[PDB]
RNA sequence: UUGUUACAAUACACAUUUUUUGGCACCUGGACGGGAAGAGACUUUUUAUAAAGUGAGACGUCGCGACCCUCGCACUGGAGUCGUUCUUGACUUUUACUUUGGUCGCUUGAUGUUUCUCUUCCCGUUCG
């Protein structure tokens, strides 16, 4: 999403900083939980972090 | 002489600009019919116009109503044309 | 305001009245009679219109109306190279010669 | 196509040219080419500055011509028939 | 390119930029490249402001605006 | 009566009158149809009026007001003659109107025309022949006071001294039947009178009403 | 009748200096000798100088250049 | 050769076309010709206001935007709207494409 | 002149040996080019295709351009996801390190 | 209802001078319009104040008003190829032009283009 953040020849993922990683992981959480909320018909804004952890890892 | 679609207008003011004669001959005759054409060729036919209406029942009414009307300070004359307009 | 079929190209718009923009900020308005591979464009009963610089500034962002210059041209061929866009003004109306009732 | 077979039917009539530079040339069309080159005779000419002049003959390169005005009589020339 | 009618008869050519040159038309091709002889740059008032180009001059056709045969 | 359906089938064509040669001005014809002013229906009908429209021929109807066409800017000519108009509220004329006709309407006092103050400054031509304010005292010199920059009234060219003087002040269908009779040969009057005495059928009344109106 | 490309060739083989006038860029002209010519009127110029607009005193030397034909208006003696 | 026949597989998408005037055209892409003449419908033509401010560069763009016959009641930032525009292909600078499109299928 | 199949293979040869092979290396390596456009805008993007005319489908676009406000001059910084680019508007393409 | 022949489609191709693979970019109060007024500035007579006019110089186009041509059935009109009938529809080809025009007044009725460097009174349309 930002070509100023290159992928090194010997790496697989772009060269984010820690702050950029926090931003990226938050956006990824929003994406996954948006699809989950549509599929299962649940209010994402009410979920606990432990429920979110189970959803991310794919428990059951 | 036979009543037909086309009026002959025959005593128009000379000193008035032709362009606004054509505009105002549209406006005058409009309230007595749907005016299709207002032909004016002053080199070939000075101080005259030919006007063609959608229906005979508008040509006759305008021929009656406007003959002798004062139009740019001169009393107009209006009669039936001996023809109908080709170019239209 | 006019609506034209979404499947319609410039070969169908014969006799429609087009308003044709050009690279210099002028617009030509006329009945499309014919056209070519190059987008060379023949317009009957044509009008050129332009926004003069005196009141172009009235389009700067702030009951909005603009007095265009207009100029009248007979049966123009526009060279396609100059054309910027084409817009449709209205459809092929009946001739007044059709309205005449015996 | 027709936007050039028209300009070939315009022969012997007065046509008015405008050019990309802003000049304008009105005169009798002597010869025209499929490239839109034209030759005008007895020509009334106008500068982009609005200054006006007259000149005996001119040839104009097609790539400069903005538009060509043609006599209104050609709308019923055989060219447009199906 | 119907320049055959002119031959060597003197031409003034309007050229890209404002520029003007005038000379004796020797030859031409399908692009309207023009080769012309005794060419003067028609820059302005002749006795000080014009310039005489050289014994052979050739103009690239995309730069010809228009050309007026001032000889007839 | 003023439906959204009759404005869309309204006959229309290009006309040369305003330019002489080239058919570059478009007329919409809503004449001879007896439309009338509804405060709800009409402004939801005239938003289906075709664009552009240059001449809008609303003549010989039963309108009681200028139909609100205020925000449109295409219309240059607006024919409203032979309508039951009371007052000319100028704010409801189109933005760029040029050329207005109000002949043979029902306007009778100077406070009817008083709202022409709000008409566009680019209005140049007006017509009020056959009204009854037409006959009131020094009416021309009054209506020039309302719209000084105008160019014509009742097909009289507004001359220089008239508009110069304008700045001094701060310092029912049987109309046509009578109109024909007013303008008729006395012997033909004494022939159609006899024909009306001779009349013998309802269709012959219809024929006689053709003669009595042209 | 002298075709124009043949006149370009008659500048080339005779190794005469030339002045070349550019297309939209009126403020400098190119002077030098035509070494190479082309189907598309590209040219190669040796001992090239670009002279502002008026004379040789103010010019600056380029070396050997290829000047792309899309930028040529006149070639002159 | 290739990439105009890629645009031809975008029929009925919501493109944004940016012309070389800097004028931006949002639109339902009805067609693209082999010369790249785009037809758009339900169209919305915009000069961006940071650009529009300088008249000397943008007067050609504003004058041609207004003269389409579709400039709105100046609600903001010189929009127009047209049912149909036919664009001559050489005028197009960029085409910003729908965000969800799977380009690799085309 | 040449046959259609020969022209096809010639286009492949030109894309690999010619100047265009800078763009091709970036398209195959999936690394971002920089593209100075004719209107002084610089695109930064990953190439997904190109053709003879230097048209190119781009993805992952960032687009830098500069704006002035009298004495001040300032940077804009639009992001775009998927963009066709008409070739003629291209001044010079880089490949970043 | 169907088939054969003649001419235009289209897909295809289409970056190096005449079109579509770029010489282009850079550069209470505020607002709007009409008519009276004033300071300041500019032109001219004249000198180390006295008097008459209007941010300055320049070029086109509609339009307005006044004076000379003007007495009325026109727009394609002739000639030829044919249906139908006391000359009305379709087609081919000569002829020179199809716009009334010449002059003056605009101390400007408006309008479009080039060169150089401020307030008061009312009136009308909006804002809160």
């Amino acid at each position: 999403s930002d070509p100023t953040i290159t992928i090194k020849s010997y790496h697989l993922w772009p060269s984010f900083t820690d702050e950029q990683w926090i931003t990226i992981e938050s956006q990824m959480r929003d994406l996954i939980l948006t699809e989950y909320g549509r599929k299962y018909n649940v209010n994402i804004s009410a979920l606990t972090q432990t429920e979110i952890k189970d959803i991310i890892l794919g428990q059951n | 002489t036979e009543a037909k679609n086309t009026l002959y207008v025959s005593q128009l003011n000379e000193k008035i600009n032709m362009q606004r004669l054509r505009v105002n001959l549209f406006l005058l005759f409009a309230t007595f019919g749907e005016v299709l054409k207002v032909s004016m060729n002053f080199k070939k036919q000075r101080g005259q116009a030919f006007i063609t209406m959608r229906t005979i029942d508008q040509a006759s009414l305008a021929q009656i109503s406007l003959n002798g009307e004062r139009f740019f300070g001169k009393p107009l004359k209006v009669e039936f044309s001996k023809s109908e307009t080709k170019t239209l | 305001k006019i609506q034209v079929a979404h499947s319609s190209r410039l070969a169908n718009l014969i006799d429609y009245k087009l308003r044709v923009l050009t690279q210099d900020g002028r617009v030509y308005i006329g009945q499309l009679m014919a056209f070519d591979k190059h987008m060379n464009l023949v317009l009957n009963e044509c009008i050129e219109e332009r926004v003069p610089k005196t009141q172009l500034d009235k389009l700067r962002p702030r009951t909005l109306n603009i007095k265009v210059e207009k100029r009248v041209l007979g049966l123009t061929i526009l060279r396609g190279e100059q054309i910027l866009s084409t817009v449709v003004e209205d459809k092929p109306l009946l001739s007044k010669k059709e309205r005449l009732v015996r | 196509g027709i936007p050039v077979k028209l300009l070939n039917e315009a022969q012997g009539h007065i046509v008015s040219l405008e050019l990309t530079t802003g000049a304008t040339y009105r005169g009798k069309l002597v010869e025209s080419e499929d490239s839109m080159n034209v030759q005008l005779r007895d020509v009334i000419a106008t500068e982009p500055q609005g200054a006006v002049t007259h000149m005996d003959q001119i040839f104009v390169r097609g790539s400069q011509i903005k538009f060509i005005v043609v006599p209104d009589l050609l709308k019923n020339a055989p060219l447009f028939k199906k | 390119p119907e320049l055959k009618k002119y031959m060597d008869k003197k031409i003034l050519l309007n050229i890209n930029g404002s520029r003007k040159v005038a000379g004796i038309l020797r030859g031409y091709d399908i692009f309207l490249n023009v080769v012309l002889d005794d060419a003067m740059e028609i820059n302005g008032e002749d006795p000080a402001n014009n310039h005489q180009l050289g014994l052979q001059t050739v103009i690239r056709g995309n730069s010809i605006i228009s050309l007026e045969a001032l000889d007839a | 009566k003023f439906t959204p359906s009759i404005v869309i089938d309204a006959p229309q064509y290009y006309v040369d009158h305003f330019n002489g040669k080239y058919n570059v001005d478009k007329c919409v014809i809503l004449r001879d149809l007896q439309l009338e002013t509804d405060s709800e229906s009409m402004p939801s009908s005239l938003k289906h009026l075709t664009k552009p429209t240059h001449i809008l021929d609303l003549t010989n109807n039963d309108l009681i007001m200028i139909p609100d066409l205020s925000r449109r800017d295409d219309i240059h000519t607006l024919l409203l003659g032979r309508n039951n108009i009371v007052e000319v509220d100028g704010r409801l004329l189109p933005m760029n109107v040029q050329n207005l006709t109000l002949s043979n309407n029902s306007i009778r006092r100077f406070e009817d025309l008083q709202r022409l103050r709000r008409a566009p400054r680019t209005l140049k031509n007006l017509t009020l022949i056959g009204n009854q304010v037409c006959h009131l005292a020094n009416y021309r010199e009054h209506v020039l006071r309302l719209v000084p920059h105008l160019e014509t009234l009742d097909f009289q060219n507004v001359t220089a001294e008239e508009r110069k003087s304008a700045m001094s002040f701060p310092r029912k269908t049987m109309e046509i039947m009578n109109l024909v009779v007013s303008k008729m040969t006395v012997e033909r009057r004494n022939e159609l009178k006899k024909q009306l005495a001779e009349a013998t059928s309802l269709e012959e009344i219809a024929r006689l009403e053709k003669l009595l109106s042209g | 009748m002298v075709p124009p490309i043949n006149c370009i060739f008659n500048f080339l083989q005779q190794q005469t200096p030339v002045t070349i006038w550019l297309f939209e860029q009126i403020g400098i002209r190119i002077k030098g000798k035509i070494v190479g010519f082309d189907e598309f009127m590209n040219v190669v110029i040796d001992e090239a100088v670009e002279i502002p607009v008026e004379d040789v005193e103010k010019g600056t030397p380029l070396g050997k250049i290829l000047l792309k034909g899309d930028n040529i208006t006149l070639i002159t003696s | 050769m290739k990439l105009v026949n890629f645009l031809k597989k975008l029929r009925n998408e919501q493109v944004t076309i940016e012309l070389k005037n800097g004028t931006t055209v949002w639109g339902t892409l009805q067609s693209v010709s082999p010369q790249m003449n785009a037809i758009l419908t339900d169209v919305k033509l915009t000069l961006p206001q940071p650009r529009l401010n300088k008249l000397n560069s943008n007067g050609i763009a504003m004058a041609s935007l207004y003269l389409t016959g579709g400039q709105q009641p100046t609600a903001s930032d010189n929009i127009a709207s047209l049912q149909y525009i036919n664009i001559r292909g050489n005028t197009i600078r960029q085409i910003i494409l729908p965000d969800s499109l799977n380009l690799d299928s085309l | 002149e040449l046959s259609r199949a020969e022209l096809e293979e010639l286009e492949e040869f030109e894309f690999k040996h010619g100047p265009m092979s800078l763009i091709n290396d970036a398209m195959v390596t999936r690394t971002p080019v920089i593209i100075s456009l004719r209107n002084n805008h610089k695109i930064i993007a990953r190439v997904k295709a190109f053709d003879r005319h230097c048209n190119m489908v781009l993805e992952n676009v960032k687009e830098l351009w500069t704006e002035k406000k009298g004495k001040n001059v300032i940077n804009r910084e639009r992001f775009i996801s998927k963009l066709f680019l008409r070739g003629d508007s291209v001044i010079v393409v880089l490949k970043t390190p």
